[PDB]
């Protein structure tokens, strides 16, 4: 690992910044990360790097007030039988998870977490009462596929309702992807290594996308 | 401490009044329960642990047992020595026999109540030995070696592997830390159970375990000796089995460990019911085992706007110190957390700073208060970190902070290199030995901001603490009057680990510890 | 500024009478006589530019004419001025004909006195318009632009190349720069005549050359207008030709220049004869421009040990202070230097550098004071060296400095990068920004050390006067009683330029810009 | 130009800093200067450096004292019919020239300019009566050798009375250096680069190899 600084002469853009990239790696084994970019002038850059899109909360945020003019709300929980909860409260809670803080934690969100074992019948229950923006179902069991028969029968519910486009539908766990997702009728799905910002950077910009 | 804010004490002394009101109305509730973890905490200190089979804590399962049968109200303590008596094995082997359904606590005869109670107070009697025998293993170790009487450095070290984190430890304990703190996996406060044995692998951090804590503090005391010094170790209490990590720590003699009356509620979901009586006991362990707690009240400044939310900030520290106090835990023990957080580009706010700083070192006087480093604020510029690192060493020195959580000049980039950890001792001796006398020198003019400032901040929080005291602690998190967050008398997690006592419920290890 | 020391001020006015005695006592001598250096500024003043054929200044050939004729004694203004009557041509074509030998001021009827010196003194009257006037035209543009009340920060450039320093100034002018100072070439000051015309290549910095200071002018004159601010130009009168660089900066109109009344001569090794003389005249026509100077302190504190050489730099402003007035420079433009210097690991070091520039503030009150930087401790660890930086700063926004020369991170290294200046101000800003009224906020303890300190620096650089003043200052140098080094009387260069004045003499231009 | 940090896991030597070096140009155009190295352990070391022996005035006034004694005191001055002086006055002076503090601002050492145009006849009583360690000769004009005459009288001179051996004599200008000094009789020439510390630290040792 290598502490880098120096300044190039471009106006301060993502342009310059892959610039910077670029004298980076072609001096020496690398994977850069511009840590710092500012401007010394609109013709000057200074940077900052070390070798060898995603909202943040506060962007995430204005987001929703220039885009969408309202705070949205989510509700999630860990549908069904399943009693693992450390996941959903990884990006629900205020705290959330390695850094990253849950959706509670965001000031244009109202997060609702119904914690574990949350039958689909009482998740949409739920749903339609705090008037959810967006749906979050957490699965990890995956034994006899009891969760795709679970994930699965709250699309059919929530359809036979007439309720599914109303929300944006969610899911992930740690045997779930974005691809299991799709093909099942939700939204997007999420992995073990994602968190809340992934999360609330795709909500965001699906709503926008809907209600445009 | 001299009066520099020109305070007014008898407001200081008022919402003192209130923290103690509203902790002692909580307490009613404590006193009339018990939880889950409780009792697991009441297992371990008798000696109950390893697994079973599918990796579950033993005292996890001898305490479900206990659950299921309807036993919890009446205590684990009883069951365990009653089995002692009309058996006479271990409460080890008790444990393995209630794992291998080789036993059944509920259906053995209930000898005399006074017999087995008395037992089971023989037994507490054997672990509080140990416990408070390393509180002068500690002692002797000071008195030995001496200890700084300016601010001691606290770093941090986790690669989520131990036998790594101990490299980085004592590599850090030379490199002149006072105080080592291994950051636990992100999370863990969401387990109902403690991972047993040595960890290997961790997200965000290292995992909280026993053994763990018998590694670390066999290493920092190897190092320590080397130095001439002994390196204070720390771990975190927070979350669903905050007793056991208490009495753990206890048993293994952790020097510091974080532990905030309403964090697991406000940040983690977890009931209040139950987070109130877990901090109950688990406060009274490390009281009992000399241990400095360390608050989170930083956890209310990383995202609000801490030139707002100052009152908040004094209210809890308030809050904990009374619980604290309720628990046995004297004012020398208590680590009172607060930070510098304000936006660099604020006007004169340096000086609101200082001022906050300065008014929580002379409302706390005998605490040795925990003071931590801007990070939110904190960008890629490393060179401007390092100088707002500056400002905050300055702070410490100027109001004699005692706990001092050194700031990275990489914090926003990620944890700090061999390089990052020594710029920022340099960063911090310089100042503090540029600057020793400083505190001495300076004064505060009459009535102008820095004055007026803290005086304001105590108004406040007393006006907060007037309004939680009139609805009570339980109500006041239903509606969100602290902490801009609102939560569920019953909702959180762990409730459903919440017993009320009944009638012949008794902790051995409460009058043995607390004893009022 | 009020007495936060607590300072005897009946010391201070002791003190400030000695260096008074000290300074009067050496104008008897300087009025005495006159030096080669003064007679050639006179020339300048008058019109006389360009070079001859082997490119030596005019001003040197026709006062060096003089010179072997025994005429200097009564003053270049003179034959001049007889030589323009009876002649009739320009005192430029006066010094090409006298470079081309085809005149002789010395042969030339001298017509009567009372009617050449009448007619030297109209002459003098038109220069001394041009400069008048361009005084109006800074105070013009102040009020247009408006100026900083806070510390104005003073940046530094030098390539050695005018060209190239202007797109460094212009850089620096709008990255935020206040003043700007062209580096002069490294011992300029040992030269005995002025480079004329623009300098493209030059050792340690820029030549000071009139054509140069013209360039510089116009450029920042240009980008000033663009960010609407009137950024301040700084060179350096020091040396063998100081009268000569301020009569032609104060044509070009300069706004600060360095002007210390012993640094030729102790550092410098220029006779004190001949630097005493031309020091009153160099400082007469600054004060008259409206020029603020700056002295040379720091010289004392790069390699002396910084703490115990304070009472010598006080004393050296005193001294500076008592010449600048017998030249009728007023206080608030005496730019009076010191310098955060003494080494960061000096326990409290930086309460004893608060309180000494506390001090000079509290003495010097209508003084726009020159703080400078550290160097000598500045080393290649970049970091420690920004915190170092940061420090500096903190006491000038804590004392109300009012020229700032900002530190470098890369101080020890190299002249600044476009990064090196843009941190360094950032850094500036940061703290002035965040500590902003923090000199009003702060107040010292009753007799601590920071009072105490300023105490005995003005009790000892009072010490050190007396005995300056008992010697009067020409034996004082002989004995190195001051700054530790010794200079002849009759050593040194420079002496063979000094000549007594006699009773016809005439400087027309010290009664129009002096006049008492 | 590039700043650039780092720490190498090698005990601080100067071997270390070549490492330094090393694993500077080995990433990308370098000319390497290795501003700061100090260690973190004595396994450890951090680095700073720049890419694309001279005695100090604090060491050679250590040396002065812990290997020869005593101050040492140096004349010096522009001989013969020379009037040019800036040059002696850039080693000489407090001031020094262009960073390099001149040799009178040296603590163990009293240094007397005796400016221009100095007969070597009286540059030789000088120096015998302040008893003089090292002699500063300066020569510029080098019309018709004029330089390379005066110089050379005043080695006869001095060797003429039997004094030569007792001074270290250097001398320098413009067009000198150190093959034309050795062949006249001079114990070593500084050419238009040279600084103060150059010269103090050449006549500190060669006093301590003649004192022994
Ligand atoms: C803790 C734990 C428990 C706890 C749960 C604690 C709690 N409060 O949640 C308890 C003890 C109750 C438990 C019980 C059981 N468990 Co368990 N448990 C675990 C363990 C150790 C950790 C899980 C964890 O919390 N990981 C951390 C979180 C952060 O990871 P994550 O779920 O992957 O979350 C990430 C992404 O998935 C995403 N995400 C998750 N949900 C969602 C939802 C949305 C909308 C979005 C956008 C993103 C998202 O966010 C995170 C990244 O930030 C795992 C083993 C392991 N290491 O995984 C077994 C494991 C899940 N358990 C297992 C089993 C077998 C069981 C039990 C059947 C055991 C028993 N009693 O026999 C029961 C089931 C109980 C039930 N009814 O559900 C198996 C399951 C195997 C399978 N695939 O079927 C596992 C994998 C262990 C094993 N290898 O055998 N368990
Ligand atoms: C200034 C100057 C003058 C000044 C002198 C000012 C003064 N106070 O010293 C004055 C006006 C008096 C002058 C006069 C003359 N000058 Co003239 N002058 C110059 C000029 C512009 C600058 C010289 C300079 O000071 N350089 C700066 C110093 C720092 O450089 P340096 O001498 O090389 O010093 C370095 C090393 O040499 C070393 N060093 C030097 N001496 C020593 C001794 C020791 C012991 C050591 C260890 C190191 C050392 O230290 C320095 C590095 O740090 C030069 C042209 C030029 N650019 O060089 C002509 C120049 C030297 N002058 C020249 C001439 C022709 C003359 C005159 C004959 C002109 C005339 N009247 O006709 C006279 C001679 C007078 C005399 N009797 O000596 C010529 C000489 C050509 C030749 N080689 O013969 C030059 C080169 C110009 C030219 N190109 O025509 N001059
Ligand atoms: C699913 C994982 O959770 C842990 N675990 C801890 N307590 C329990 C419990 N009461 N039941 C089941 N698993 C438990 C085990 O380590 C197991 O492997
Ligand atoms: C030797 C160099 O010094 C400069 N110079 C300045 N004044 C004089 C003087 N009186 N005589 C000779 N050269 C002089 C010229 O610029 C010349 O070239
Ligand atoms: C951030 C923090 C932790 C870590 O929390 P997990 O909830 O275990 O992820 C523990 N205690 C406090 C007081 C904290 O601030
Ligand atoms: C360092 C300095 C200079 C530059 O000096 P030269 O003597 O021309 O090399 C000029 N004036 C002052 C006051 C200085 O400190």
């Amino acid at each position: 690992k290598v502490q880098l600084s120096f300044t190039l002469p471009l106006k301060n853009n993502e342009r310059s910044a892959e610039a910077a990239k670029q004298i980076a790696l072609k001096m020496g084994l690398e994977e850069p990360s511009v840590v710092m970019q500012q401007s010394l002038d609109e013709e000057f850059t200074f940077f900052v790097v070390y070798g060898n899109e995603i909202l943040s909360m506060e962007e995430t945020d204005e987001y929703i007030k220039e885009n969408i003019g309202r705070k949205i709300v989510v509700v999630g929980a860990s549908t069904g039988t399943d009693a693992h909860t450390v996941g959903i409260d990884a990006i629900m809670n205020m705290k959330g998870y390695a850094g990253h803080y849950g959706l509670e934690r965001y000031e244009m969100i109202d997060a609702y977490n119904l914690g574990s074992q949350v039958a689909n019948e009482d998740f949409i229950k739920k749903a339609v009462e705090l008037e959810a923006d967006v749906l979050l179902v957490s699965q990890t069991v995956t034994q006899k596929n009891v969760h795709i028969q679970n994930m699965t029968h709250l699309i059919e519910l929530l359809e036979a309702e007439g309720l599914r486009d109303r929300f944006v539908l969610l899911c992930g766990g740690p045997r779930i992807n974005n691809e299991i997702a799709k093909e099942l009728g939700y939204d997007a799905g999420f992995g073990p290594g994602r968190f809340a910002d992934d999360v609330a950077t795709f909500a965001v910009k699906t709503l926008n996308d809907r209600m445009n | 401490m001299e009066s520099k804010l020109n305070l007014d004490f008898n407001l200081v002394e008022k919402a003192r009044a209130k923290a103690k009101a509203i902790a002692i109305d909580t307490q009613e509730f404590i006193e009339k329960h018990t939880t889950v973890t409780v009792e697991r905490a009441v297992c371990r200190l008798l000696g109950i642990d390893g697994v079973d089979t599918d990796e579950v804590p033993l005292p996890n399962i001898v305490v479900d047992h206990i659950k299921e049968n309807n036993g919890l109200n009446l205590g684990a303590a009883m069951y365990i020595a009653n089995a002692v008596l009309n058996t006479g094995k271990t409460p080890q082997e008790i444990a393995q026999a209630i794992s291998a359904g080789e036993l059944d606590l509920t259906k053995l005869p209930m000898k005399d109540l006074f017999e087995v109670k008395t037992k089971a107070l023989s037994m507490a009697k054997e672990t509080v030995e140990k416990i408070k025998n390393n509180r002068s293993i500690r002692e002797s170790r000071f008195e030995e070696y001496g200890d700084k009487s300016g601010p001691l450095l606290y770093v941090i070290v986790a690669t989520g592997n131990i036998y790594e984190d101990i490299t980085q430890a004592v590599a850090a304990a030379k490199q002149g830390a006072d105080v080592i703190a291994v950051i636990r996996t992100t999370g863990q406060s969401l387990l109902d159970y403690v991972p047993y044995g040595a960890t290997t692998e961790g997200f965000g951090g290292t995992y909280a375990t026993q053994e763990n804590f018998r590694l670390m503090r066999e290493a920092l005391d190897k190092v320590g000796a080397e130095v001439g010094k002994y390196i204070r170790l720390c771990n975190y209490c927070s979350g669903l089995c905050m007793p056991e990590i208490a009495a753990m720590g206890a048993i293994e003699r952790l020097d510091v460990m974080l532990n905030d009356a309403l964090y697991g509620i406000l940040f983690r979901d977890i009931n209040m019911q139950r987070t109130m009586i877990d901090q109950n006991f688990s406060r009274i362990i490390n009281g009992f085992a000399g241990v400095i707690i360390n608050t989170g009240e930083d956890n209310y400044l990383t995202t609000a706007d801490a030139f707002e939310e100052a009152h908040t900030v004094l209210a809890s520290q308030f809050i904990n110190e009374q619980f604290a106090l309720l628990a046995g835990l004297p004012e020398e023990q208590m680590g009172l957390g607060h930070a510098f957080e304000m936006d660099p580009e604020l006007k004169n706010g340096f000086l609101y700073e200082l001022s906050q700083a300065q008014m929580a070192r002379e409302i706390f006087p005998k605490a040795p208060l925990k003071y931590m480093p801007p990070t939110k604020f904190m960008t890629g510029n490393i060179f401007k970190g390092h100088i707002q690192d500056a400002l905050f060493n300055m702070v410490t020195i100027m109001t004699n902070q005692r706990i001092h959580l050194l700031g990275m000049l990489t914090e926003a980039l990620h944890t700090p290199f061999m390089s990052d950890r020594a710029l920022s001792i340099e960063n911090a001796q310089y100042i503090f030995n540029n600057m020793e006398s400083i505190s001495e020198e300076i004064q505060f003019k009459e009535d102008g901001l820095i004055q007026k400032r803290a005086g304001f901040v105590l108004e406040k929080a007393n006006e907060l603490l007037e309004e939680i005291e009139q609805l009570g602690l339980f109500d006041t998190l239903e509606k969100g009057i602290f902490g801009g967050v609102k939560r569920p008398k019953d909702g959180g997690k762990g409730l459903n680990g919440v017993v009320s006592k009944d009638e012949n419920y008794y902790n051995p290890f409460v009058e043995l510890m607390l004893n009022k």
